[PDB]
């Protein structure tokens, strides 16, 4: 596929456009976010290693 | 010495940017489709010189 | 609430203590301790969430 235009390449720009179907948003009401809105915060044990002057923090 | 006669064009991307408008569209969940996708960044400010 | 008070500022000041003393290249640091912890939706991670 390829644009002309004022003699020069008229080049396409932007996302890639995808077939919109009526189920592809119906699919996220459906989902609704069904994750409880409960601002749930989870910790970070701090591991002590060789230097011991810098921390480093682990996920569990 | 034939390759550096011409001037190279350097193509740089239009600046946009609408986080400051909308601040809400960017919060503590973000998408990204790597996830080694914050390694360039902590391997520079780390490292400049290499 | 005096004794509430004390026992919230005397928590995160400490844990601000060892928060400070972390290079900028790894995973959970100075910048992105916030988000990675925060498994919800609020407007902006800000006040009482920190």
């Amino acid at each position: 596929a390829a644009m002309f235009s004022r003699n020069k390449p008229l080049y396409m720009t932007g996302g890639s456009v995808r077939t919109i179907a009526t189920g592809n948003y119906r699919d996220a009401a459906e989902r609704l976010r069904a994750m409880d809105e409960t601002l749930r915060l989870k910790p970070f044990k701090i591991t002590e290693k060789l230097d011991f002057r810098v921390a480093a923090y682990a996920i569990p | 010495s034939a390759w550096f006669i011409n001037a190279g064009m350097v193509n740089m991307p239009t600046l946009s940017c609408a986080n400051g408008y909308y601040p809400a569209l960017t919060n503590v969940n973000p998408y990204h489709r790597l996830d080694t996708w914050k390694d360039t960044l902590n391997h520079w400010v780390a490292y400049p010189d290499m | 609430l005096f004794y509430h008070s004390v026992a919230m500022i005397e928590s995160c000041y400490v844990e601000l203590g060892n928060v400070a003393r972390v290079s900028d290249s790894d995973a959970i640091n100075k910048y992105t301790f916030t988000e990675l912890s925060v498994q919800g939706r609020p407007v902006m991670n800000r006040g009482i969430i920190v």
